[PDB]
Order: C-alpha cells, then structure tokens, then sequence
C-alpha cells in the first residue's frame, strides 16, 4: 500500500483526533490542539464516505464542539481550521470558519489598544481628483503607487496627480468598477521623491520639467487625460 | 521456432505490440505501438533464468558495459508509446532497444550490451515514463521536496527561501545571496532544483546580478509589481543572459491590463503561469493569452481538473497567498471576481485542444505539489469521458492524447526551462532520471523513482521482513538518496554566466551542476503536441471564453479517477 | 520499553488498520489501502493472541472481506497480501493469497492484449534429442544455456547439440527428474555463436572445429553421450 | 584521568557487535533496524531495490560500486560489498576487487557455473579476498559433487549452506562438513519451530522471480524446503558443523533477528540436547562462546577482518554493545561505534 | 502552396526521393530511399538565395549552432542512400536532417539550426560519404598518403618504417622504438593513422610492449614466420589489449596448412589479407577461411576486379614483396603456384555474395593505394553485368549492392580495428571525415576531402584566376591541412593501455589521439551485408572454389568501368 508521506501525515492527525474525542468524551474541556485536531478530523472521515460536500463541511464543522465543551480560551485561539480531504472528486480545501465561541472571559494575547486615532501620513496638503473608469475591466490602484502612471483607462487629471499617492492606509488600495466614477484623495509622495518603473513615464525625480516629459509621453502612450502635445519641445534626455 | 500464446507471454515479458494497457482505473487506453525484442531472445532475470553468466550476459562485454539494464520495459514517452530494454550507463539512459549478449544474441548493439558489472532491473509490465517536472514551485517548506518525489517528479523549479511571505507568495528566490542558500541549501535534497529571480525590478544592475549568482530565470509576480517596466527590464536582461521568465499577470489592473502586459513582453518568449485565471492574474482575460505564440502557457493546478467541489474551494486560498486579509473592503472584492467558474471550465478543454502546455502546481500557494501528475492524467480521463476520443487518434486507443497529457509535465516544461537536453523524456543520452509504474496505480502512485541512473527512492516494506514485499508498505529513501551519492545523482541548474563564472566552485557546490540554454529562441509552436496557437477572447460581461470564435467550455464533474481508490486519505 | 524501529513500523500499520475497520463499519466501501491494511492488521493481532498458526491464518485472512465490502477496483488490484508477524515460535510470514473477489466490472490497468499467438525464435530450424537423467538427483537446464554442456547425467548425444539451446519460452526451462526421458526440442545459439564459460567446455566459436575439443573434454571429464576417444589428435591450442 | 569519561557497566554484559555477513542491500533501512539488534558491521552486495539485488548479495561492477561506498558514508554501520563473481571473464573480475569491492559472490540467479566458479575463485586468490556462493539449485550444470571439485578445495564461504536458502539439492548441507568450508546458516529456518516450513513455500517466488504459476517453476520450489534438512541444522549448529548466521536481509531472512535467533536455537538445543559435553561446570559457558563466534568472530575471519573487529580484545576497534542480562539476544541497551554511543 | 517540375526542383536541389542516379560510368543504379527536407524550405546559398541573415540564418541561433553545412546532400551510406542536410560542429557530425532557421522554417532541430557562425558549403547535385578506410597499408614511402588521399581514404591503418625490406614484405612496425618514429612521423600527415606491430613472435613480453607502445594491433606476416606458435601467442596478447590482429598465412606450408592456422586462431578473431590467395597464403586452400565465422575476410587489390590482364601480371609481384630473387630454384616454382586465375576468379562473386568483407591495398606491396575504392565499384559494376542485379535488391536500383561493396572500405574495415565509434560512416556523433562525390565521376575521382570537419585538400584550379574552376584542376592542400590546423584535424589511433599510459604526451603528440576498442568481441557476423558464412572447398587438383556446395567462379573482364574514361595516365 504505497503510503504517501502526505497520507501518514493523515493517519498521524486522525489519531491526533481520536485521542481529542476520546477525552471530552471522559468529560474534559479540549484545548486549543485537542479541538483543532478533532475537528479537522472529522472533515477527513466525511469527506471519506463521500457524502457531504465541502461547502458543507465547511459549515457542519461549526457544528461539532459547543462553547462549553473546550477550555478558556481556546474558542478566541481558534480563529479557524483548515485542513484538506479527500473527497470523490479529488482533494479539497475545507476550511472551517470560528467553530467555536466567546463563551468564556479569558482571551490569550488578547489585545489592549489605548483607544484614538492614529493620523496617516502627517501634515502632507492632499488634494481631489475626478476619476472615472472609462474601460469594460476593474482596476485597483494602490498606497504607494505613482497615480499618475495608473492603467491608460482612469480618466482624470494626469498634470494634478503628478508624484502623487492615494493618501490612504499604507497598503491599502481603491477600487474601481468598469464605468464607477469617484473622486480619489491623493498626496505627494514623499522621500527623496524619485520616480522609477511603474509605466515608464517618468524614471526619473519628480520635476516640474520631468513632469512635461511624462505627460508628454503618457499623451503618445494613450493614458486618459494626460493633456496634449501643444508643440512640444524636445528635450537632449528622454 | 515454436510459438506461444499471447496469454502467456504479455505475463511473461509484458503487453507486446498490438497490445493494450489501461492507465490505472481512468478509461484512458495506451497502445504498445512498437516493440524492439527479438521473440525468443527477450531478457529475463532469475533462479534459473537468462540473464546469467555466458549467456545473457556477456563473458565478452563491449567496451560499453551498461550498469543497469530494465528489462522488457513499456515506455510511455512524447517519442512513443513502445517496448523495449533500457539501459543505464553513467548516471544516464546509454540505450534503448534489445540489448543483452552479442555472443548469443542476435540484435544486440554494443549500445546495449550486458556484462559482469551490469545490474538487473526488472520493467515486464510496468510502465516506464521520464521522471515530471514541477516549474511552479514556491519554495515554502522543504518537506515539499519528498513528497513531490514520491509523486513521480525528478525536477522541480521554482523560486523561494521557506515560509517566509515573499516566498508563500510568489515563487522567488530574492537577491544573490538568499540565492546562495538555497542552492547551498539543495546539496541537501534529492531532487534536481533550479531557482528564479525577482524580476520585479526596473533596475538592470540588480537584475542580472541574480542570474550571475546561479538563477536559471526570473519571476514578475503581482504581489512584488508586475508593471509594464518591470516586466520590460527583466524581459530583456533575460534575453542577454538567455534564461526563462515566468509571469504572474498584473490582476487589480492597476498599471494596465493584458493588453498592456502583452504589449510590453514586446513578444518576446515568456512562461505564464495559472494563466487560467484563478491561480491569478489580469481579470478576466489574462486566460485569453494561452492563444499566443510567443506565450508558455501554463495551468495551475487546484483549477484541474473540474469538479463540483473546485469553486467553492478557491474562494478562501487567495487570502493565504496576497496577504488578503479576510476583512479589508477593498480585497473582498476582486478576490471574488477572479474565481470565475467560466476560465476554470474552459480550461480543461484547453488543455485537451493543446491551448495549454504546461501543468504546474504552486506547491504551498494554491496548488498540491503532490498532485501534479494525477490531477494532468485525471484532467485527461475526464475530457475523454465528455469529448471521446480525438480526431488526431489513430486506432482503437488513446496514444495521441495521453502523449499530450503527457508532455504536458515532462518534455514541454524542461523545454521552457532550458534543461531538456539533459532531463525530460525517456531518450538516449539524457540524464537517467526514471519512474517505474506500475499499470494498476499509474498517474498516482510509482513503484519507484531512480534518479541519476540509481534508485534514490521506492516503495519498500518491512525493513525486518524475509522479502521487501510485505507491508508497512510505503515509500522509503533508497541509496542513491544518501551519502555523497546524493550528490551524484542530482543536478542543481544554474545560468551559463554563474557557470562559466564558476558558482559551482564559488559555493561549494558538490552536486552535479549544469546550465540551462536556449531559452530565448523558444515559442509556444516548440511545445509538444500542445503547440496549439489561436486568438482567444473573454467576455468581459458573462466572462465566456471564445477561441477563434466557437465556445470552449467543460462541465464540472462529480468524482474523478486517481482518487478514492489508491489513499487512506 | 526498547522500541525497535520495526515496532514501531507495526504500530503504525496497526492503527492503518484501525481506521479501515473502523470505516467500512460505518458502512463505506474500502480502497485499496485500506483492505491491504485491515488484512494485514488482522494476522498481526492473531499472531499476538497465539492461538491460529500460520498456515491457518494465511487462509482466514480470505474471509475478512467480502467483495461488496471493498471498492469496485480493489479485488483485483491485491493479487496477495503479505505480512510478517510475531508467532510464540517467532516471527512468520502470513501470505494472504487473493483474500477478495471480482464482484465488480473494474480492473484497473487491466489488460487488452489483441488474441494471437507469439512465435518464438524465427525461422530457427529446431531438432529433438533423447535425454535419460541417470542421476539420483532432478535436473533443470535453462532456455540459453549451451545444452551440449548440461549436467554430466543427462544422457544424450552431446554431438548433435553442439551449440544449441532449449527452442522455448526465454527464460523458463526444462525439468528432469531423475530417471526421467525426454526429447528436448534445441535449435541453434545465435548472436556471434561465443560460447564462453558454462562447463568450461567450448570456451571459444561455436565451430565444427572447436566442437571436436568440446566432444574431446567432455568425454575426460565424463558427460554422458560424450562419445568417444577415437585415436584424438590434439592441437595446439585447447 | 581528567580527560576519561566514565560509563557504568556493572550489571550489564558488554559483548562485541554482531557482523552480519550476507545482507541483501535492497534497502537503507535495514542498516538502522540491523543496528538495534547488536549488528555493528554488515557485508553484502547491492545496488537498492533492484532485481539483481533483491536476489543476491551483490554490487555488479566497478561503477555500482562506486555508488554505494559513496552512499556508504551516510550510514552509521561498517559496510563492505561483494562482486560478482558471476563471470568467465577474469579481467571483468579483477577490475570489481580493484575497485573497493572486499570480495566475490556466485549466485544461481547469476549463473553458478564450474567455469564461474572457478574462475572467480582463482582471482579471488590474487588478490587475497573472500568468496561466497550460493550453489547450483537446478543442478543444470552439475551437482555439488561439481562445485566442490570446482572449489578446487580452495576457500569458500557458503550462504544457506541448510538448502532452504538455497542450493543444490538435496545435498548441499553436506557441504558444510568439508574442511575447506566456510559453512553458513541462512536465517528463517531458524530456529526450527511448527511454523518454518510453511512459510519458506512462498519466498522463493520474491527472490529468484519464481512467478507463482509457471511450471518449471512450480516444481522445485517445492522440492527444495525439506524439513528435513531444516531439521538437522540447528543440531549441526549444535556439533560445531555450521559456523556462521548470516541474514540475508529482505531476501530470505531479518536482518533484525539474526543474533536473536543465534540464541533461540542454542536455548532450544539445549533443551532437548541438554548441556555439552565439553561444558565445564554447572554452565553453558562452552555452548554460548560457540553460539557468540558464530555472528562476531567467525565471520570476521571469513572476511578478512578479524584483526579490527569481531570480539572484545585490546587493540581491535571499539564496537561494542552493553547487554542488560534480561533483554539479552534481543534488545541491547546501547550500540558503541568506533569507541563512542552511536 | 505552389508546385514545381522535379526536372526543374532537381536542378535545384538535387536527386530527391524515387530519383535514381548512376554512380560514375558504371551500371550500378542508385535510388534515393529518402529524404529530410521540407519542399519550400530547402537550403541554398548565394546571391540572393536563401542562406542570409534573418532568414535561413538565424539572428537567434540554437547554442549548437552549426560550424558547417553540407546543404541538400545525397548521401550513399551502409545506413541509407537517402537525401538531407549534413551539419558539422566541432570537427563532428553534429546533425543530419533539416536544419536551416527555427525563427523561419517549420522543421528544424537545434541540432542542425543554422546561424552566424555557420559555413555554407553546396552540396546539391553532389553524393557525399564517409571517407574510405584502406586497413592494408605497407608504409614504405610517405608519398602514398597523399594519393590515397585524393582517392577518398581519410584513415590508413597499417605497419612500416619505410622502404626497408621488412616494410616492403609486411605491413609491421617491429618494435616500441620504430614506433615512436612512425608516430612522430604522422605527425607530418593528413590521413588519420595506426600502426600495426609484429605479431611475428612467441615472446610475450616482446609481444605486449608494442602495443603499450602505440600499436592498434599486430600482424603476423609469411617473411617473419606465421608460425602456430608465433600466431597463438600473437593472438593471447591480443586479446589482453583489446585490440584487433592480422595475418599473412603460411604459404609454404612449412610449419601445416589453413588447418592448423585455422586451429591455431582457435577461433578468435582475426583479420585476414589477401585471403584470395595471390596477395598471399597457404596454398591454395586459404580463400576458404574467408567462410569461417571467427574470420574477418579482406581482398587484395590487383586480382580485383578480374581482367584479362590480371593473372599475367602478378607473376612478377611476387619477386618484389618476398625477397624471390627472380633465379632460385625453390623460389621458381612456388610463387607460379599461387596466382591461380581459380581463386583469382571465385574473388569477385565472394565478394558480391558477402563471402568477402573488406578491400584492402597493400600499398606498394602488390595493390594500388590509389585504387581501393574504384576497383571495389568496379568489381560492383562488373558483378551486376555477369549476375544482374540481386534477389535482396528492392525496387528497380541496386541500393542493396551498393551499401554492400561500400561498407567493404568503410564502416567494415572500422570495425574490423575496433574504431567504427569515431569514423567509418556517415553517422551523427562521429568524426567529420566526409568527402563530395560529384556523380559523373564517383568512385574515382572526388571533388573534395574534408578532414574533421574542415576542408584539407580538394580539386583547385588556376591559383591565380578570378574563380576557382579554371585549370589546371587537380588536386591541392587545402587550409586544414597546414599549420597547427592539422593537428587538430587528424586522429593517430592506438591502443587503450599506450593511450592510458600517455602515449600522447609521452610523445608529444600534437595529433588528436584516441584509443581503438571492441576488437575481439567481433566476427564474421559484425561485417555489415557482407555477413555471409559458409563452409567452402578448394580442391588441390583443379584447384575449383566451393561453397556449400555449388561452384563459384567470375568470367575475366576485357575492360573495366572508372577507367581510361577518366585519367590521362
Ligand atoms: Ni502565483
Ligand atoms: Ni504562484
Ligand atoms: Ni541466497
Ligand atoms: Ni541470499
Ligand atoms: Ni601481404
Ligand atoms: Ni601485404
């Protein structure tokens, strides 16, 4: 029985769960492994017979220990199980969603924050910008990234946007839905200011006169509202 | 010249020309198309069999004396469905065909002779294929290694330094000096390796340093920026450096969308991977560019093959991959618009259709590096389930699509990884890295995996037993996994430049270490059987995909072969 | 308690097999593994309890499941289930031959050979020989091996089967029981005719020639059917 | 002095490791599970897994052999392979010894023949090695009546000498009472319980590739495990007729049971046979220091490496094993290599 | 998709499949069996034709890219006589198919792409093949390579040092001395060398000194005492070194006859010369052994083909070659006891049934070392003219024929001196060692030698004009023929113990040197076509060849094909 690896790792884990049920059963609170192991188990034993599917384990394995059954803590600790079977249609991933609750005080490594409100990206004057998404496809643009250089399909005001980023949560992102129109907040961007990759436009430090190339280039590139080409004098670098 | 009965002899020497073998429990029937032996000469070993002293085996050796002989062998490669001897000589496949004594032998070339130093392996009715190789491997745990081993995959590529983010997002192996651990690190293995870089970076300099620092290739993955810059930079450094690029196609849309990426690759060769769609990328087109030719089109892996179960499964992944909070607004959104159970359909006909090439896996990140093999075979089961057989087919079996299935693992991915001059299929001269299957559980479960012409693991039992037969019955390393052997039988690849630069030296390398080459002239038409190229389009509304204008589309099925039936999980 | 890796080998196995039991009894069609396990586990507890001998038990192993118990596919797919257990007498070898049956249309790579018939070495003008074994003891001679060159108790005319060997299936063989007399059926050895080794007798071409060196030796050295010494002219090479 | 560790041994039973000389290297796991019995240095032929192996003792070749002196490093266990000596061609066979190969080995699936036979021994002479051989079942060439005189009454070592394991049928064991012998015991006919005969019926299938069906087949396999033979075995253990207990791991023995049943069968003897006569005392001191050389010093000598293991006396190497006298011939306390806890 | 007239396409390309050509004058037909191209694609170079950058040139070359291409060439080899491109690297046949631009042609292998580094070089119209292989070679004076050369022998082995007597009686280089010199000597040349030494000994010592010296092998020769003593030993040794051995029977019968050298041989391999008889050898049986398994049968020179003058000329040979001072009586009556016009005649046939094997020379010591080649075409032409064409011929050609009489001066006598690995045919993997036929003149007049790989002497005309075609056109030096070039196209063969000893540096040897193997595994059965055993007769009266029973005897010829057509002298 050419045993997988993989599958030893199994026949390890279901045990793992049957000591986990063996012992409730003898009326004891399971802790965080006892209930993680346990529930996972079971998907695997389900997803055996091959009866449930996995949108459903995916729910019934809410359903397996109630909040009284395991220990202080661990409902909080739990804040979802994953764990792939086997199923007849091949593998698959259920992943079992706070399959259990607060039903205790205790909450390890709990969190104590001193209420208020943190101020993003200080004193940096942001600034409006129509913006509409003229295409047939979605487009997220991110924290950190030049807005000018944004897909060719945003259109907006490229000259007012010129090294600058959504002034948002660093890392965060805004969304826009095919024909979606909105007015983004965007500041400068900050550091020594230099432009490189992206789109190309700009490769460069964010200038006044760096900038006519990159809305000269993005008008050739065809990006949406980068101005127009008004006899443009060429530069020796560009 | 007395004659015996088929009856006999297939359980004798093996399934013979004319003869048809069933690929494990899938409806999927091979053909023996052509066969080298010569009746009544066939190589055997045993108590009182034929590979002995003076008589199968030569007293009078050539002066080429193969080191193993598999015996009666029915190779399934993209060169033929046939049967023959295959022998081993120097950590590589020295012939194939008859072989055994001159002295008492008929066709026996020197090519194949057998001698005092040459082991015997029996192949009779087995199935011998070239070992798979894994090209989208994220480098997140070295337990992958062995269990993509146990799966029938010599060779994996990919790029990574462990559980860190970066790495269980995208498959690159940043920088020349995490690139020097890894490689360091991979001494340790039993499983040629082979690492990308960041191609996510507009800056030539610190491109091709990484390629000079032992990197086979890069990688423009989303979560890093693949911008249209980017992606133009690394393109080209990769052209100078002739070496592979993989693309993880810009999804939120934000610099552009595959029209944009597509123009920037400036048509240039490039390997994409889950192209599909759900393994991610440009939404919802992307799918749209396995039509092209200067495009390696890839599939994922989860997405393969098409079942009830496969969209209600992705939803969650994408989380455990871009960092993708289960909360933020703006990530519950498009994480939503990208599982579309459109592209996931039309894929496995894609694949059937040869608009697809390669089958990966993504190991760790929204893919089973255990489950490439079985899910490309279960994948191919299923269309001929709902299309039949092909027209391409000739005669009353499947050799033309299980050859395409086939390649789709082995020969085409060495080809877009420069490496298929050593490794990727059962033919002369390469690197004799070889799986013995056993017919009953091929496509899931091999008898054994030799790597550099010796075992390095198979399935062994009871180590105490009086056979090796008798269970536990699992897989267990074998010899050529261990000491320096290791070293020996496995290759890490590296560019030419690191090569000729000696990176081999430079890290102490003592794994075999070769280059990889031409991997710019390259294109979608030098992938076998699947160099099939066609202008795709996507709705952007219902998200149907259109190929040179009909309809492609798979219905999802209820159970699969491969399955249920080989584990106990 | 000295563990030894073998034992723990079985502990292993064992609960593999607690799992397939376990699983059918909730009424699921078992696999492959699964069977192969549950088999096995079985012998080795039966083993442990020291009741059943080993030939008893590499019978019963076949009426632990029924071929509706297991899955369409699996019957065919254990030929045999092997497994070594430790009998108070020590540890034996349990064979369980075919323990299921094919009460399923399934066979997985089952085999679609095209009826006819082989023929074995072409056009290779075989010839039958007399052959007495008038030795005590029984005698298989192989299909490429120089006959002329068999055990010296197998009477028959060596000179008419001068490099030749048995025209059958390569690889299997011919049985003499002593006392036993045949016709063997020999055609002749092909390839470059270098016969080398064996009983040290032909040690060179297979020549009408060398043939007289081989008659002359075997007739010293005392195989039957050897002929004779008629006055043999040496040369000077032999 | 400051620089000596100290490890108690009152109590315990310090003995040399075992040696076990016919392993089948089919697996690199046998090598640990050997070690836990009190087996510190295994000889034998192989390439892994393969056929060639999984039937004889035998690394084929000086490139084979290569492979495994080089995976040799990773194990924790003194190795030394043999060739084959399956071969007419001496430069064929010298080339094997030359390449690191401790000796020859002539096995029926190979071709045991006269020729080879003979031949193999010759350069085995040179080159000053040992040589085991496993005889000519079939008897197709001869019987052992021809592979003594082929011996030319030159050293041997015999595998199975009993016959179960394999050889010339039926007569073989007698070999074992020839001077010129190396007499060997196989392993699972041993010791003789109600359950080794029917057992041996199969294995033979899974080591000379004795596919359960064919006729030929069929037919000697079965004339071959005579429970006589079987029988006599450990009562020529007992009279000093066999000399070593070899294994032949994974084919046709546990390379985890040799030094247990060593034991086994002197306890059973014992019994039914009582104490010897050349015991001394109210002991079986005689009995066991015979069935202790029979997996430690004897077949040390048998291959030429007596000098650096094979028993407890100053100047060798320091494999050691400390026995706790209530787990004795089964589970040691803990296995010493080269003079430190392995 | 347009279509062309073959009697243009030929004119273009050359002879394509179903075509037949006529080798020289002779009436020996030759048909293309196949062909590799792609009409369409075909490659050409000039002008405005095809071989050009970006086309059939490829800007983005295989990392093979060819040194050299041999376009649309016939090629007449033991392996086939069918039609494709022939692509050289590295002083090797690095492919033999297609080949041209991947970037541009449907069917082209990294193996045969063409780019800028690559030569072009016409070969449409013209037949290519393996350089000839003279193995009977009496080195009395270096002027003999150069005219063997311009016959289409790029490799002689052979023994001497010179016009010395012993030289001029036997093709031996006695001693390790002599032997050096000889070695150093080739240096000089351009025509693959190897040094026979003298068998003609019972002291092994003094036996295998030589062969640790650099000698491919020995030979036994009538004038040093082919004794059985000196034979058997000669013949041991021999087979300890591996390496292949001749003989010049014992004529006079002095120490027994063909029996007891047969007997002495005791079967092993061996290299026969002049077996016929004229040439020289036990009289008159001999020619008989040609029919002995263990033998490796080998013709003269003169006695073929058979002409009216032949018989009338040898009479005096004999005087020239065995110190037969024309006086003696016992000289004058033994050496008319030989040059039986039977033997002579049976020749021939022998050679058409596969009865004979190889075509040697002698040169300078009866045989013409300019006229191996197109005596053994002609003795082809004349055979088909008595006997017609053959019953293994197919279709309306003589193909079969023609691979038959060619493998006897090349891949035959290669084997027959274990180095049909390196040269001996057409095959990719070997050395370049080609020569252009242009088919008016085949089998005697070449248009060039290309020595590994590189061009060494070809037919040149007027240095001084404004094109090379102009005469006077005869045959001159070309570049790989000079300077250091040489060394690095020529291989001096000798042994495996000399070659592992360092018999190269030893001697400072610039010359490429490799070893010669696998020479006492062979036989009879190793000679390609010319397979054929088959105990024959020689009866002492009439003096009538047998062979199996029937007779076989050709009818002299009053003229002869490749002749006075050809030369002005
Ligand atoms: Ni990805
Ligand atoms: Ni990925
Ligand atoms: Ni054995
Ligand atoms: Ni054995
Ligand atoms: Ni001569
Ligand atoms: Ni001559």
């Amino acid at each position: 029985m050419k045993l997988t690896p993989k599958e030893l790792d199994k026949l390890m884990l279901h045990y793992a769960g049957e000591l986990a049920k063996k012992r409730k059963e003898k009326g004891i609170k399971l802790n965080y492994v006892e209930a993680v192991a346990l529930i996972s188990a079971h998907i695997m034993e389900e997803a055996r017979a091959g009866k449930k599917t996995a949108a459903e384990l995916m729910q019934e394995g809410r359903t397996l220990l109630k909040p009284d059954d395991v220990m202080d803590g661990v409902a909080s600790m739990i804040h979802e199980v994953g764990i792939e079977a086997m199923f007849p249609d091949g593998t698959k991933l259920v992943t079992v969603h706070t399959p259990i609750e607060a039903n205790g005080k205790l909450v390890p490594g709990e969190l104590f924050l001193k209420n208020e409100d943190i101020t993003i990206n200080e004193g940096k004057k942001a600034v409006s910008v129509k913006v509409k998404n003229v295409g047939d496809r979605p487009v997220q643009i991110g924290s950190h990234f030049h807005f000018f250089e944004v897909n060719r399909c945003l259109d907006f005001d490229r000259e007012k946007t010129f090294g600058k980023r959504l002034d948002i949560a660093a890392g965060t992102a805004v969304r826009f839905e095919p024909g979606e129109e909105k007015s983004v907040e965007l500041i400068d961007i900050g550091g020594n200011r230099r432009i490189f990759g992206f789109n190309a436009l700009v490769d460069r430090q964010a200038d006044n006169e760096s900038k006519k190339i990159a809305l000269h280039r993005a008008k050739e590139r065809g990006f949406h509202g980068a101005k127009s080409d008004d006899n443009y004098v060429k530069t020796i670098k560009e | 010249m007395k004659k015996i009965s088929r009856k006999e002899y297939v359980s004798m020497y093996g399934p013979t020309t004319g003869d048809k073998v069933r690929l494990g429990d899938t409806d999927l029937i091979a053909e023996v198309e052509h066969d080298y032996t010569i009746y009544g000469e066939e190589l055997k070993f045993g108590g009182g069999k034929t590979l002995r002293e003076g008589m199968s085996q030569s007293n009078n050796p050539s002066k080429e004396e193969l080191d193993l002989i598999i015996t009666n062998a029915l190779i399934v490669d993209y060169t033929g469905i046939y049967k023959a001897d295959i022998g081993i000589k120097d950590g590589k496949i020295a012939g194939i065909g008859k072989g055994g004594n001159k002295d008492m032998q008929d066709g026996v070339k020197n090519n194949l002779s057998v001698g005092p130093a040459t082991e015997a392996l029996a192949g009779e009715g087995l199935i011998v294929t070239a070992g798979g190789i894994d090209t989208h491997i994220h480098f997140i745990s070295p337990q992958q290694i062995p269990t993509a081993f146990a799966s029938g995959v010599t060779t994996m590529i990919g790029g990574g330094t462990g559980p860190a983010d970066g790495t269980n997002a995208t498959t690159i192996t940043p920088g020349r000096r995490n690139l020097k651990w890894m490689l360091r690190a991979a001494e340790e293995y039993s499983m040629n390796l082979g690492f990308l870089a960041k191609g996510n970076a507009s800056n030539d300099a610190s491109l091709a340093d990484q390629i000079e620092a032992g990197a086979i290739g890069f990688k423009i993955h989303e979560d890093w920026g693949t911008t249209p810059s980017a992606i133009n930079h690394a393109l080209d450094v990769a052209d100078k450096y002739d070496v592979q690029v993989a693309i993880h196609t810009d999804t939120l849309n934000e610099a552009g969308c595959v029209e944009d990426t597509m123009a920037a690759i400036a048509g240039r060769t490039m390997h994409t991977f889950h192209t599909e769609g759900a393994g991610g990328g440009h939404a919802p087109d992307i799918i749209k560019v396995a039509g092209e030719h200067n495009i390696l089109p890839a599939s994922t892996n989860p997405t393969i093959p098409f079942t009830v179960n496969t969209e209600a499964e992705h939803m969650d992944m994408l989380m455990v991959c871009h960092h993708l909070d289960k909360s933020i607004k703006e990530d519950v959104q498009f994480a939503d618009s990208r599982i579309r159970p459109q592209t996931i359909a039309a894929e496995d006909t894609l694949h059937d259709m040869g608009a697809f090439s390669i089958t990966s896996s993504d190991s760790q990140a929204m893919g089973r590096v255990g489950e490439v093999i079985t899910r490309t075979w279960q994948t191919a089961d299923k269309n001929k389930k709902e299309f039949g057989r092909l027209k391409e087919e000739k005669g009353d079996n499947d050799n033309f699509r299980i050859k395409r299935y086939l390649s789709k693992y082995t020969i085409n991915p060495a080809i877009a990884h420069g490496i298929s001059e050593y490794v990727g299929s059962v033919e002369v001269g390469k690197v004799a890295d070889l799986v013995l299957w056993s017919p009953a559980f091929f496509g899931v479960k091999p008898n054994m995996i030799i790597k550099g012409g010796f075992i390095a693991l198979s399935q062994m039992g009871d180590a105490n037993a009086s056979i090796p037969t008798p269970q536990p019955v699992y897989y267990r390393e074998m010899f050529a996994h261990h000491g320096k052997a290791k070293y020996d039988a496995n290759i890490t690849f590296v560019s030419q430049a690191a090569y000729d630069k000696g990176i081999k030296e430079e890290l102490g390398l003592e794994r075999q270490v070769l280059p990889v080459k031409n991997c710019r002239n390259v294109t979608k038409k030098d992938m076998q059987f699947n160099n099939t190229t066609a202008h795709i389009e996507v709705n952007p509304e219902t998200y149907h995909v259109f190929v040179d204008g009909k309809e492609v589309t798979s219905k999802p099925a209820n159970k699969v072969s491969l399955a249920q039936l080989f584990s106990i999980f």
